[PDB]
């Protein structure tokens, strides 16, 4: 729950939920990429996947 | 295939053929194809059959 | 006295409609809209979409 | 290829358990 | 400090023209993970150590 000030405008709350974020990236042959992502504590929604 | 191209080579780097099966190939049309891993497409202007 | 001898044509058909088995209303082979089936407590995704 | 395909049934009323 | 067993080089064929050389890790081998939890995670790489024993004889 969050408790603000009244404003006679629309406004957005942005929370920011801080996680990891880390990319491997490999090259293992010439011409050839790879990448693998992880997001731990959001990988199941809250993260368009 | 550019427009009124007769080639497409395709090379593919050197790496592992184990347990490859074959091959199978078709001709689609660019403005017929969108993309799967795009969300959307802006430039996709065609809703016939796919 | 001229527009006595307008003629009209009919329109095309087009036919609308979803599409063969529902194709594309669900995102398959993206990777910025994967699906998930995974444990409730696990967050470890057991569907990874290529 | 196209096909492929190796899903296909290979078909007290129990043993042990 | 760890390495594990790495991936195994696999010299390249390369046609006819010159004499064999380079080489690269595999290709075949690559996966989707963020998968399998960590019974299978035991399994996947104690297959992995069994064909490097193989390779190895």
């Amino acid at each position: 729950n969050f408790e603000v000030d009244p404003m006679d405008e629309s406004t957005l709350l942005y929370v920011v939920f801080e996680v990891f974020d880390v990319v491997r990236v490999h090259q293992p042959h010439r011409g050839v990429i790879e990448a693998v992502y992880l997001r731990t504590p959001f990988s199941a929604g809250n993260a368009t996947t | 295939i550019p427009a009124n191209a007769t080639n497409v080579p395709i090379s593919i780097p050197s790496r592992n053929w184990a347990a490859f099966r074959g091959w199978s190939f078709t001709r689609l049309k660019t403005k017929e194809t969108p993309s799967l891993g795009s969300g959307f497409d802006p430039y996709f202007v065609y809703s016939g059959s796919i | 006295e001229i527009n006595l001898v307008q003629q009209s044509m009919p329109n095309r058909p087009n036919y609308i409609g979803f599409r063969d088995n529902f194709i594309g209303l669900m995102y398959y082979n993206s990777t910025g809209n994967m699906g998930v089936l995974a444990g409730q407590a696990s967050q470890l995704n057991a569907v990874v979409d290529l | 290829d196209i096909n492929f395909s190796s899903l296909a049934p290979r078909h007290s009323d129990i043993g042990t358990s | 400090m760890s390495k594990e067993i790495p991936t195994p080089y696999m010299w390249s064929y390369q046609p006819q023209m010159g004499l064999a050389a380079g080489a690269a890790q595999d290709y075949s081998t690559r996966m989707n993970w963020l998968s399998a939890g960590p019974a299978m995670i035991s399994r996947v790489n104690d297959i992995r150590a069994h064909r490097n024993q193989i390779l190895l004889e």
